[PDB]
């Protein structure tokens, strides 16, 4: 299946005193493998997965050097943006950045990305063709003109199609024991009487990986959304994910309902029906 | 802009009295990132609580997982207390074994 | 592996 590598960066200004809070995390698919927190004592890029600990000293020194350079750019950006939007220096603001690459099922470059946000809203993003920019407003337009003249897209395209893909493949191999393994959801159903004539059926999907999944309820072979509830997919905390979907039904009619589970770790979708 | 946090309180493994587990409070869809999250035991804050590294979704809203190792009982009550700029007062979501 | 150069806004 396809795979991806992504880096997330968040910088929060602190007008009261000192420098912005900077936090960066790296991910391969749904597995975090590195992080950097300006508030931490190491002041170094740190491992968050066993398979990346294999990397030698030159790796960590290079990554640390580069991530620090990123925080400084963000620090500068927070100031530049404050001016563009003509904002006070007393309020705290946020700059976020995300970039990375995807490899298709053929393990070749599929797509790349590089987007930026200010105070939780799109600011500027590299288009899919990795040659043009999408600017949300006139502040972002000035940035766009500057990056076009400096040919920033060309430099990024080189990384996204080359370096990015090359390292993603390296990580996929080094951590193949987990990164290239799918964990099928473990499923079961619970029953809870809410009244003398009504009962709730909850369909559970546990300890699965990756996070992508679909849970659907059917009544007599027909999809049902009325009287149902599905919670957002949530992390179990051990690297896997969880989710459930519930439906309220007439006591005694539980057998008409079936829960359908689709996940790439499943050869065919699962179908559950209450006892 | 600002966005209010969605909250989910749940255990990593099926709740079983007397058996060690992990209590989770997953907060997502919020902005800005500054947030206060405490796990409570019978109303009191738990000290040994950790959280994942700050990350965010496609729409830029943030998410964080706060967790602590715990042992559920029939009496003890657990909940997650969340405070954010978008909230007039601290929000509290009690832990339900069936959710 | 992180990108090398980072252009400012």
């Amino acid at each position: 299946g396809s795979h991806s590598m992504r880096y997330f960066f968040t910088s929060v200004s602190r007008p009261g005193r000192g420098e912005p809070r900077f936090i960066a995390v790296g991910y391969v698919d749904d597995t975090q493998f590195v992080r950097f927190d300006s508030d931490a004592a190491s002041q170094r890029m740190e491992p968050r997965a066993p398979w990346i600990e294999q990397e030698g000293p030159e790796y960590w020194d290079g990554e640390t050097r580069k991530v620090k350079a990123h925080s400084q750019t963000h620090r500068v950006d927070l100031g530049t943006l404050r001016g563009y939007y003509n904002q006070s220096e007393a309020g705290s603001h946020t700059v976020q950045r995300m970039y990375g690459c995807d490899v298709g099922s053929d393990w070749r470059f599929l797509r790349g990305y590089h987007q930026y946000a200010y105070d939780g809203k799109d600011y500027i993003a590299l288009k899919e063709d990795l040659r043009s920019w999408t600017a949300a407003d006139m502040a972002a337009q000035t940035t766009k003109h500057k990056w076009e003249a400096a040919h920033v897209a060309e430099q990024l395209r080189a990384y996204l199609e080359g370096t990015c893909v090359e390292w993603l493949r390296r990580y996929l191999e080094n951590g193949k024991e987990t990164l290239q393994r799918t964990d099928a959801p473990k499923t079961h159903m619970t029953h809870h009487a809410v009244s003398d004539h009504e009962a709730t059926l909850r369909c559970w999907a546990l300890s699965f990986y990756p996070a992508e999944i679909t849970l659907t309820w059917q009544r007599d072979g027909e999809d049902q959304t009325q009287d149902t509830e599905l919670v957002e997919t949530r992390p179990a905390g051990d690297g896997t994910f969880q989710k459930w979907a519930a439906v309220v039904v007439p006591s005694g009619q539980e057998q008409r309902y079936t829960c359908h589970v689709q996940h790439e770790g499943l050869p065919k979708p699962l179908t559950l029906r209450w006892e | 802009i600002q966005r209010t946090p969605k909250i989910q309180v749940y255990s990593r493994h099926p709740a079983e009295n007397g058996k060690s587990n992990f209590l989770n409070c997953y907060v997502s869809g919020f902005h800005p990132s500054d947030i206060e999250v405490d796990l409570l035991k019978n109303g009191e804050r738990i000290e040994k609580v950790e959280h994942s590294d700050l990350s965010f979704s496609k729409d830029w809203s943030f998410y964080l997982l706060y967790y602590t190792e715990f042992t559920p009982t029939e009496k003890d009550e657990y909940a997650c207390r969340v405070n954010h700029v978008t909230l007039s007062q601290p929000k509290i979501v009690k832990w339900d074994r069936d959710m | 592996s992180l990108y090398l150069t980072v252009a400012t806004l």
